[PDB]
RNA sequence: GUGAACAGCAGUUGAACAUGGGUCAGUCGGUCCUGAGAGAUGGGCGAGCGCCGUUCCGAAGGGACGGGCGAUGGCCUCCGUU
RNA sequence: GGUAACGCGACCGAUCCCGGAGAAGCCGGCGGGAGCCCCGGGGAGAGUUCUCUUUUCUUUGUGAAGGGCAGGGCGCCCUGGAAUGGGUUCGCCCCGAGAGAGGGGCCCGUGCCUUGGAAAGCGUCGCGGUUCCGGCGGCGUCCGGUGAGCUCUCGCUGGCCCUUGAAAAUCCGGGGGAGAGGGUGUAAAUCUCGCGCCGGGCCGUACCCAUAUCCGCAGCAGGUCUCCAAGGUGAACAGCCUCUGGCAUGUUGGAACAAUGUAGGUAAGGGAAGUCGGCAAGCCGGAUCCGUAACUUCGGGAUAAGGAUUGGCUCUAAGGGCUGGCAGCCGACUUAGAACUGGUGCGGACCAGGGGAAUCCGACUGUUUAAUUAAAACAAAGCAUCGCGAAGGCCCGCGGCGGGUGUU
């Protein structure tokens, strides 16, 4: 997978999907824009939607392209910046949230414009707050949560397109059309299934591994396969 | 091949200064008179036939006349 | 049965190779180049779904070829958006500026007193 | 005349894929597909679009919703909890 | 050129022309035709030069 | 036109041989724009021919309607031309 | 200019800003308009006549560009407010966010009329210059009627997706109002109205396009991308025959009709007794009317299995439109039943499933050893572990603020 016949499938995708900028305006007061229409991307089973933003030192309208908020809808009214209402696709940074909100679309670095929480179905909750340091606590959907910076920000909610997993894809096709809108990555051969020398784990009369399916995380490629640097293996039982 | 319906304005088609011939073809039922310029053929279609001599000397000065037969 | 051919020398039946009959003074039959589908305007507001009334639906780089009126409508704001929403907007336009003179007067009771 | 005596749209399938997840898709192959009424101007046609993206044929407005059906469960009570601490702050 | 050649068969025969057709030989050489005025003739330029 | 050779029997025949003609366009194509993708300069890597990279460590626009100075052309009257 | 959707021949003006167009998936259903096929009558020339046959065939026309009207579609505007709910499609689907009824408006108008345009074209009948004619003359180039027929187009409406079905050159329409034009004159700037005059260079353009001009050492049963597509029987671009156009059986003639072969048929009585093994061959087959078991994830199994009906000709019964519970006239298919009848013959050729009761293997569709293995192998949905919060996991690289996963 480290390139040419694999690198991701990018024409028909609708944008890259961030915050604004900051300036001034998100920094010392507050701005509104107008939502325009949200709007299907592939590679990404969930939707994007244009904002016009209207530009504060040219004569402009500015069009960005935001994560998509459940609730949010056409027309609607989007008030940003470090004053603005607490309510839903309305934006501002957790150094002003209280806790208890649930957020979308966050950021890490102060001014990245939103790095964590934009797959669907996908939030970062605050927790608590020390204003000497100025840093925050916040839960990531993996269970952990990170000392962050306190000037940085993320849109109210929780992340469009919720529920995808439950279906069950039936058809080997659906997978397909799935996986022909993202990568080279499918029909998914074992590794036991290669001869001597296609893969280490296959070759000989029965269709075995031979070797344990741990490995040393301090392997080099080409037996780096398997389960990495594995705290420990079986049926997870108990928690 | 553009149509002239009255009788008043055909003639003037004929009296510019780049119309560069006439012709009258006679057929059972009309007389088609015709006038070329720089760019179309000017019909005309005169369904009466004792208005087709009065007319025919009227053509304008020193042209090229024809009939066709 | 005059089973009949192209005259280019294009034999796919590629978008640009779309064609008709026709019967000439001859009496042959014969084929003739068609020209495209022009689309009617869709209009500015966004949220109009279908095409407009009062401009010469025709492939654009006619469009040159037409004189004016041909490509509007006489009406402030015409054959670039729709009438009912061109209605809209003197109305909204007039009511969001006048409760804009109330909040003023609404206002100014707080520090006339206080 | 009634049809099918257990299968709702998963006729459309007929012996394939083992019963239980004709049974699973039962449950998401009838909401996706359905008429919901508008809040907006009323009528009884929201109508999905795509994945978690949803329109009106009518008043031509368009909301995002959770991917199968029109409000997500937690998105239901997220707007009752963002609420809710509008009213712990504000005094 | 067209426009070369139309000026070469006018300053040399003396002559004015109404059209300078082209193509070139499978052999590789350049062929002109050229239609002539209606008050010039053709047959009668054609002894001067030569070709008859 | 020829009958040698060739065209797995034959030839008056032939896509052979020998001599002599034949492919004309504003309106029918290429040119002209981009697609997946190809690739210079600034930079950087390199013993070396060279390689990496394509918006990333760059003073990357050589154009315009007008305001004004002083110089052309046709009766510097009026405007292209600096 | 119009209540207005919007209309009339023009109908001034910059930097800037806003949107339109170029700009889109695949599958189903229905309707409009051309081509083509059919059916009753009229012309002209043929063919056939032992007997019959107002007969059988050939042929019967109008480019672009402009004006005028049909034909189709509207999510366009007015008066007006509707449960005793209404309107309406094959299906839907619509409405106090304004339906029925009435009256208007805009876009396509590839169809018919018009100028083109009969002066040319086609059919026949007759006369010149022997040559060397785009010779010359005449008649004719009509009128009716049908449609789930086939081909192209044009619209309206529904279905599918963890699949949402290109870019930009080029060209228009708007908001804004920087400015410009001259003092009632001869008027001025100014026109996206009609007429007129000058001009478009370069390269390609023959022919084969294949059981003969291309690749396979050759005129090689191999292989190599598209366009148009008539009659008859049928469900049918299936199989068989025939028109238009094409062909000389595919690098040979002549004589015989032996044994072996290669590809077709048929067989008295028995019927797998042949063989590793029913290998090969044969049996069943179309449609109408009855009838249908185990077992099942209830969807299937299922054309289960098992029967009967079917030709020819003479009838009867139902199923439509148009003009003013009835009268007149206009009409293209099918469907049911009865009778007479042949040496028991009718899906008469052509097309066209053998059936049943079990054991294992692999869920199913899909892929695979080109040139000795198509399978029980590969892939698959479903299940489960594993690493990972970017100074990051996994990975490429001889090297650099190197690159791939990543527009996450």
């Amino acid at each position: 997978g480290a390139g040419s016949v694999f690198r991701a499938h990018v024409k028909h995708r609708k944008g890259a999907a961030r915050l604004r900028a900051v300036d001034f305006a998100e920094r010392h007061g507050y701005i509104k824009g107008i939502v325009k229409d949200i709007i299907h991307d592939p590679g990404r089973g969930a939707p994007l939607a244009k904002v016009v933003f209207r530009d504060p030192y040219r004569f402009k309208k500015r069009t960005e392209l935001f994560i998509a908020a459940e609730g949010i809808h056409t027309g609607q009214f989007v008030y940003c910046g470090k004053k603005a209402q607490l309510n839903i696709g309305n934006v501002l940074p957790v150094g002003t949230m209280p806790e208890g909100t649930i957020v979308c679309c966050l950021e890490e670095k102060p001014g990245d414009r939103g790095k964590l929480a934009r797959a669907s179905g996908n939030y970062a909750t605050v927790i608590s707050h020390n204003p000497e340091t100025k840093k925050t606590r916040v839960k990531l959907p993996s269970g952990s949560k990170k000392v962050i910076s306190s000037a940085n920000r993320a849109v109210v909610g929780v992340v469009a397109g919720g529920g995808r997993i439950d279906k069950p894809i039936l058809k080997a096709g659906r997978a397909y059309h799935k996986y022909k809108a993202k990568r080279n990555c499918w029909p998914r051969v074992r590794g036991v299934a290669m001869n001597p020398v296609e893969h280490p784990f296959g070759g000989g009369n029965h269709q075995h591994i031979g070797k344990p399916s741990t490995i040393r995380r301090d392997a080099p490629a080409g037996r780096k396969v398997g389960l990495i640097a594995a705290r420990r293996t079986g049926r997870l039982r108990g928690t | 091949p553009r149509k002239i319906e009255e009788i008043k304005d055909f003639l003037l088609t004929a009296r510019r200064k780049d119309a560069k011939s006439v012709k009258i073809k006679k057929n059972k039922d009309n007389v088609k008179f015709k006038v070329r310029c720089s760019r179309y053929l000017y019909t005309l279609v005169i369904t009466d036939k004792e208005k087709a001599e009065k007319l025919k000397q009227s053509l304008p000065p020193g042209l090229a006349v024809k009939e066709l037969k | 049965v005059q089973r009949l051919t192209y005259r280019r020398r294009l034999s796919y039946n590629t978008a640009s190779n779309k064609t008709r009959l026709s019967r000439t003074p001859g009496n042959r039959i014969v084929y003739l180049y068609t020209k495209k589908v022009g689309k009617a305007p869709k209009s500015a507001c966004g949220v109009c779904p279908g095409r407009l009334r009062g401009v010469r639906a025709v492939r654009p780089k006619v469009l040159m070829r037409l004189s004016k009126t041909k490509k509007h409508v006489s009406r402030a704001y015409g054959g670039s958006m729709c009438a009912k929403c061109v209605r809209d907007r003197i109305k909204r336009a007039f009511l969001i500026e006048e409760q804009k003179i109330v909040v003023k007067v609404l206002k100014a009771q707080a520090q006339s007193q206080k | 005349a009634k049809r099918t005596k257990k299968v709702g749209i998963v006729g459309k399938y007929g012996t394939r894929y083992g019963a239980s997840l004709r049974k699973m898709v039962k449950k998401i192959e009838i909401s996706q597909h359905a008429k919901y009424t508008c809040s907006f101007c009323g009528k009884t046609k929201m109508k999905r679009r795509a994945v978690g993206i949803w329109h009106c044929g009518s008043c031509m407005k368009t909301v995002a919703g959770g991917a199968w059906t029109y409000n997500t469960t937690s998105a239901v009570t997220v707007k009752s909890a963002i609420r809710r601490l509008k009213e712990l702050k504000d005094q | 050129n067209k426009h070369q050649i139309k000026q070469a068969v006018k300053k040399l025969y003396d002559i004015d022309v109404a059209k300078v057709n082209t193509l070139i030989r499978p052999d590789g050489e350049k062929k002109a035709y050229v239609r002539l005025a209606p008050d010039y003739d053709a047959l009668d330029v054609a002894n001067k030069i030569g070709i008859i």
